[PDB]
């Protein structure tokens, strides 16, 4: 009866300014977020070209990737509303010139 | 005003103990124990890192 | 008995098994007098229930007894019906089986 | 409950209902008498409680109170 | 399991409990009976207080019945429903029940 | 996110122009030259976001209203404003102003 | 029968941690001085901090410049964590910042005008992915904490102004312990601050405040 | 630079024999608690004075609390009566000795009895007990002086019922905090003290004496002189 | 309560914990078996920090008590109490027995 409420409640939780990882998790938060289109998973493996808080550029080494276009883009979404009037904005992680792989954040 | 450990750090929240036993959501206690542990392990690394980087 | 009939007035008198009367008719009980019932060994008396009042479309201030909420004889104007109604089904949210 | 309570007043008048009506009549009387000259109601209490105080201190003797309605 | 938590607590340099000694902040004299402490992740729920206050003095009224609106979206007006009538009855509170049904 | 709209009523077209009597240039100060708030103004609890007006008629005003019109030479305006104001108890700032015009014109 | 304490800065250590001491006390009064020091040291000491900022090509907090890995609100949060030291009688002034680099804009790049001080020299303010211009100001002001309620919203005048809330009091931890020496005790107070004040000055200031507040009970008059 | 406020309002009020209620007004937030703790503790446990410590009745011929004596009061009652005597010593002397050596005929007993030593001043006329004119009796009281609360380890060690030491005239502090407002800022404090003493000193001046102790314990670190000016 | 004469404002959850806690006893504690004249004495003592609050002491009391029949007889003497319970002696109004 108590875990029922503990589960029904943590989905009305309101996000805040600076996200802080839990210190006692269950290794499942790695899965939910990745498995919902709020993150930006790199399609092809390469190196960061130029990143700023509006878009990301990735040049792909075609040697170890299938036929590609040598450059792809990802456009960030700053302060887009959502049905409950909560702010949505993605923030980049990577730095200039980093080795990333297909299926990373 | 909050209670504070001997070191000097104060405590943020003051929950109530009478809740837990009656409505048997024990797991919260064990979560607090593990959390204390993690917070100790943090201060350890900090001490080792406040010198000789 | 000394708890079932606390604060309810007495229909008629009560005679000792030794002969002398003990409590008269129309004598509202009270935790002083309710010693005098288990004292002398009594186990049955006649009290004034609202089932046996005689007033039309109402209730007299004696066939009902003590207010049981202010410890006095019921003042005239207390809508007793509503009180008794909601003091029955209210705890019902708890009695389950 | 600043100073006076129903437990006090219930000693002179009775049934705790008659109290309501009698105090209401008295407070209405004290109100319509133009007591509202406005240099007093900001230093003391509303007449609704002045009447209760008056009945507690046993000054008015509500047997008298009704005799102020014929004074209407 | 428990003993793992406990070995970790030891590594950290804490009692083999959660419990520890605390001091009041208004005096400094400690509490007896060492108290539990910990981290205990916490959340805030979407039931803020800014959108539940809603008082009202006088506002619009219902077209077909001439009664106040309801919901704090327009201007509300708190439902003084049926069960609250029996309450004011049992009290014998005639007046406050009367003008609760006409003047208001 | 609020939104105001302008319809064609049977007395005429209503207007969102920043021109409404009985309104100073102070409550209007945070208004641009087009009837719409700036992008950045920290609006308050009850200021104008877009200022509108709608016409009316059928005064046949009371004798006392007539007199007081006749003292201060108070003219009776045929229009009434129905602007858009933040409801009380709120605050904040502005981040985007979408405006959709008319068709076939 | 006469003991009176003197104050000593024994046992410095760590980043900005210290252990101040008062050598002789009255054998019983120690645990009063300890608590008073702690509480007044945690509530009233005033410092200086940034309260209002204006960035160059910005209009509000939820915005974004070009070639900046950061955001505007992330920048405003960075700014709050700068440790500023002001001199005796400044009480208000202006800071400036204009740069044309292509790396990490640390707080050391504030203009080295008079009076001011910037202790937290490592703290990043923003990261410029590419070379570009960047400029802003920030009004530094003295102040003390008062609670989340009795704080005035710090009026804004210009267009791009952006209020920044300010945590003034420079104390982070206090804890005391009392040691017995025979008809006498010694008080041993831990203090940890951001580095914007010196410990001895700090404790002296706190005791000044405290005795100032006590000095009414010597009179039992109004003032 | 906003000039931490000052009380600016006092309402002294006496309500019993050696008892008074002071109330202070408009103190900055939380200050009330610190100023209450300091005041209460130092006024209670760090004031100089003299007080009785030990009682010997019949030179040791009363061992426990269950021994009849030729008067109306059991031993416990006499101990409790004598423990209350308000004595003022002298600076030159460092110990007193109250002697209630009595053999009369069923009399009333008070402080105006009891041949003493030099330097004492019984300060009152508290009643003790009622003689029964029976067999002989004696009472020996020991009086010392100092500061602090000296706890007695054992109750009756050898031949004297030992007590613990008060060493103060102030017998009660019991302070409290309430709320008060000075306008737009309403989170402030309002303190109320309730002191009850023994008679050796009127309450208020005892309060002042305890405040002077603190304000005197910093002269080498603060300027207690200029704080007076204002 | 209108349903039954039982009161309805009794302390409930941890107002009860504290009372039950400070009103227990302990066998070997500090200051055990001491002597005190009145409540203020026990207060002064306990704030000094020598006694354990669960100790057994002896207090001499004297106060009126109301009888059933409207009498009010005096009660006095020495009673073996606990340091905790005496701390509650102040709140009990004159009229109820200790
Ligand atoms: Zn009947």
């Amino acid at each position: 009866n108590r875990v029922l409420m503990g589960a029904n409640m943590q989905r009305q939780a309101v996000p805040t300014l600076k996200s802080e990882k839990p210190l006692v998790g269950t290794g499942m938060e790695k899965i939910v977020a990745r498995d919902s289109g709020n993150c930006i998973i790199a399609r092809n493996v390469g190196e960061v070209a130029e990143v700023d808080s509006n878009r990301i550029v990735i040049k792909v080494d075609t040697e170890k990737s299938q036929t590609s276009n040598l450059v792809d883009i990802y456009s960030l979404t700053k302060f887009k509303r959502s049905n409950k009037n909560t702010c949505i904005n993605q923030r980049p992680i990577v730095n200039v010139g980093d080795k990333v792989e297909a299926g990373d954040i | 005003d909050m209670p504070y450990m001997e070191d000097g750090t104060p405590v943020d929240v003051c929950l109530n103990p009478l809740g837990i036993p009656s409505r048997m959501n024990i797991g919260q206690i064990l979560e607090a124990h593990l959390g204390l542990a993690s917070y100790g392990l943090g201060k350890k690394i900090e001490k080792t890192l406040e010198k000789t980087r | 008995l000394v708890e079932r009939a606390l604060g309810r007035t007495l229909a008629a008198d009560v005679v000792t098994e030794k002969g002398v009367v003990l409590l008269e008719a129309g004598t509202l009980l009270d935790e002083n007098l309710v010693e005098l019932l288990d004292d002398n060994g009594i186990d049955m008396i006649k009290v004034r229930s609202p089932i046996t009042c005689k007033t039309r479309r109402g209730l007299c201030a004696k066939c009902y007894g003590r207010d049981l909420a202010r410890e006095r004889q019921v003042n005239v104007g207390e809508s007793v019906g509503v009180i008794a109604a909601q003091s029955i089904g209210e705890p019902g949210t708890q009695l389950t089986m | 409950m600043a100073r006076v309570t129903v437990e006090d007043c219930l000693d002179k008048v009775e049934t705790r209902f008659d109290l309501v009506v009698l105090a209401s009549m008295r407070a209405n009387k004290i109100l319509k008498n133009g007591y509202s000259e406005s240099m007093e109601n900001e230093k003391k209490e509303k007449a609704t409680v002045v009447a209760l105080r008056e009945i507690a201190e046993s000054e008015i003797t509500s047997e008298q109170i009704l005799r102020n309605e014929i004074e209407g | 399991k428990e003993e793992d938590i406990k070995s970790l607590l030891k590594i950290g340099g804490f009692a083999t409990n959660g419990q520890m000694k605390l001091f009041d902040g208004r005096t400094g004299k400690p509490f007896d009976r060492h108290v539990t402490v910990g981290y205990m992740y916490m959340l805030k729920l979407d039931h803020l207080v800014d959108d539940k206050m809603h008082a009202r003095s006088t506002g619009s009224y219902s077209l077909v019945t001439q009664q106040p609106l309801g919901g704090k979206a327009q201007f509300g007006g708190q439902r003084f429903g049926e069960m609250e009538v029996w309450a004011l009855q049992a009290y014998g509170a005639a007046y406050t029940l009367r003008e609760m049904l006409t003047v208001k | 996110e609020f939104t105001c709209v302008a319809r064609d009523t049977k007395l005429g077209p209503e207007e969102i122009t920043a021109d409404i009597p009985n309104v100073s240039e102070s409550s209007l100060a945070k208004l641009d030259e087009s009837g719409i708030v700036h992008i950045g103004a920290n609006v308050e609890a009850g200021d104008i976001l877009v200022a509108k007006i709608t016409p009316k008629a059928e005064q046949q005003l009371t004798p006392e209203e007539r007199l007081l019109r006749a003292i201060f030479n108070e003219k009776a305006s045929n229009v009434v404003d129905s602007s858009l104001r933040m409801p009380s108890g709120t605050s904040g700032t502005v981040i985007n102003v979408q405006v959709f015009e008319n068709d076939k014109g | 029968l006469e003991f009176v304490p003197n104050i000593q800065l024994k046992e410095d250590l760590g980043a900005f941690s210290y252990k101040v001491q008062l050598s002789p006390v009255e054998k019983g009064m120690a645990h009063i001085l300890g608590n008073s020091i702690r509480r007044v040291l945690l509530s009233s000491l005033s410092g200086a901090s940034i309260i209002k900022v204006n960035i160059a090509n910005v209009l509000h907090e939820y915005s974004t410049l070009e070639d900046v890995k950061e955001d505007v609100v992330e920048i405003v949060s960075n700014l709050k964590k700068v440790a500023i030291k002001l001199d005796t009688g400044i009480d208000r002034l202006d800071l400036e910042l204009s740069v044309n680099k292509s790396g990490v804009v640390s707080a050391g790049d504030f203009k080295t005008t008079q009076g001011v001080e910037i202790i937290n020299k490592d703290q990043p303010i923003a990261t410029l992915t590419n070379q570009r211009a960047f400029s802003l100001t920030a009004t530094v002001s003295v102040g003390r904490n008062v609670g989340i309620l009795s704080a005035i919203p710090t009026e804004l005048e210009r267009v791009g102004d952006i209020a920044v809330d300010a945590d003034f009091n420079p104390i982070k931890r206090v804890a005391f312990e009392v040691f017995d020496n025979g008809d006498s005790e010694t008080l041993e107070v831990f203090v940890k601050t951001n580095g914007t004040i010196e410990p001895l000055a700090a404790v002296t200031k706190a005791l000044e405040y405290f005795c100032e507040q006590i000095s009414v009970f010597v009179s039992l008059r109004v003032p | 630079l906003e000039n931490l406020l000052h009380p600016t309002n006092i309402k002294i009020d006496e309500y019993a024999k050696n008892a008074t209620k002071f109330s202070f007004e408009a103190l900055e937030r939380g200050v009330g608690y610190t100023l209450g703790f300091a005041l209460k503790q130092t006024m209670l446990y760090s004031i100089a004075g003299a007080c009785v410590t030990s009682i010997k009745i019949n030179d040791g011929k009363v061992t426990s609390l269950e021994d009849v004596i030729p008067c109306d009061e059991t031993v416990a009652d006499i101990i409790l009566n004598v423990k209350s005597l308000s004595v003022t010593l002298a600076e030159d002397v460092e110990t007193g000795t109250i002697t209630f050596e009595l053999s009369g005929s069923e009399e009333e007993i008070f402080s105006e009895e009891a041949k003493l030593s030099e330097g004492l001043a019984i300060t009152e006329e508290v009643f003790i007990c009622s003689y029964n004119g029976g067999k002989k009796l004696k009472i020996e009281a020991k009086v010392e002086k100092g500061v602090g609360f000296r706890p007695a380890q054992d109750n009756f060690k050898d031949g004297e019922f030992l007590l613990d030491a008060t060493f103060s005239p102030v017998v009660f502090c019991d302070f409290e905090i309430k709320d008060a407002r000075v306008g737009r800022r309403t989170d402030l404090d309002k303190l109320e003290l309730n002191i009850k003493t023994n008679g050796n000193v009127n309450c208020e001046e005892a309060l002042r004496l305890a405040a002077t102790k603190i304000q005197n314990q910093l002269r080498n670190i603060v300027d207690i002189e200029e704080i007076n000016k204002g | 309560s209108p349903a039954s004469g039982q009161p309805i404002i009794t302390p409930t959850q941890d107002i009860v914990l504290g009372l039950y806690y400070i009103t227990r006893e302990k066998e070997g504690a500090r200051g055990e078996g001491k002597l005190f004249s009145s409540y203020e004495d026990v207060s002064r003592a306990y704030n000094s920090g020598t006694i354990d609050i669960h100790a057994k002491i002896k207090l001499r009391i004297d106060r009126q008590v109301f009888d059933t029949k409207g009498n009010t007889y005096n009660e006095k003497g020495v009673v073996n109490t606990t340091v905790g319970r005496a701390l509650l002696l102040n709140i009990l109004p004159e009229g109820l027995s200790f």
